[PDB]
């Protein structure tokens, strides 16, 4: 099957750890979905600098 | 509200119109729509960032947006064309 | 180094749900570190489809152009008016 891209919160408290080598393994966001509120997404400091290098131009 | 184009994306409309009929419908309804409701509805519209703070970004196909921004008076068309 | 507000591994499995609420409230991004090196950055849905579609639009060198150049032109003023062609 696919890695997985989302996860409820309910389960990321339990598996922070394992969740944030994911994100970094694979070099690609997560999903963490509420119930309620609003989802948030954990992606590598890698990943978020790459992409505000873009967003700023270079 | 009214309609204001670069040539830039003046071009790029007018593509579409001597191109595919087709892309000009999506483009005509996200206009229409965003008229309506600038900041929400059709094309899952998306607030940019840093040197594009103020404008917006909306769906015409998963690789063309209409790219805009609002004034109290008008609408600003930056772009409907995705370019490589 | 990074500019964001920083949080230990241990403080945000602790407060998650805090956490992720603050995110989404100062639509700010925050640090996650391990005390072993491993750190990602937690921040809101919003604001991450804000950014990836800001990178998206200037990923192309020939899009980035004529989007700065046209969003130039719309600032100044120099903006034409035309209705849409039906």
């Amino acid at each position: 099957g696919p890695h997985m891209r989302t996860i409820s919160y309910s389960e990321a408290r339990q598996n922070l750890s394992a969740t944030m080598m994911k994100a970094v393994e694979d070099h690609a966001p997560i999903l963490i979905t509420r119930q309620n509120g609003e989802a948030c997404v954990l992606m590598s400091l890698e990943e978020y600098n790459s992409l505000e290098e873009t967003a700023y131009l270079l | 509200m009214k309609l204001i184009w670069s040539e830039e994306s003046w071009d790029d409309y007018l593509y579409w119109q001597e191109t595919d009929k087709r892309i000009v419908k999506k483009i005509n309804e996200l206009i229409k729509d965003t008229r309506r409701t600038p900041f929400e509805g059709k094309g899952k519209p998306e607030p940019l960032k840093h040197n594009l703070s103020g404008f917006w970004s909306r769906r015409i196909t998963e690789e063309h947006r209409l790219v805009y921004a609002v004034t109290d008076d008008s609408l600003l068309i930056a772009a409907c064309r995705y370019h490589y």
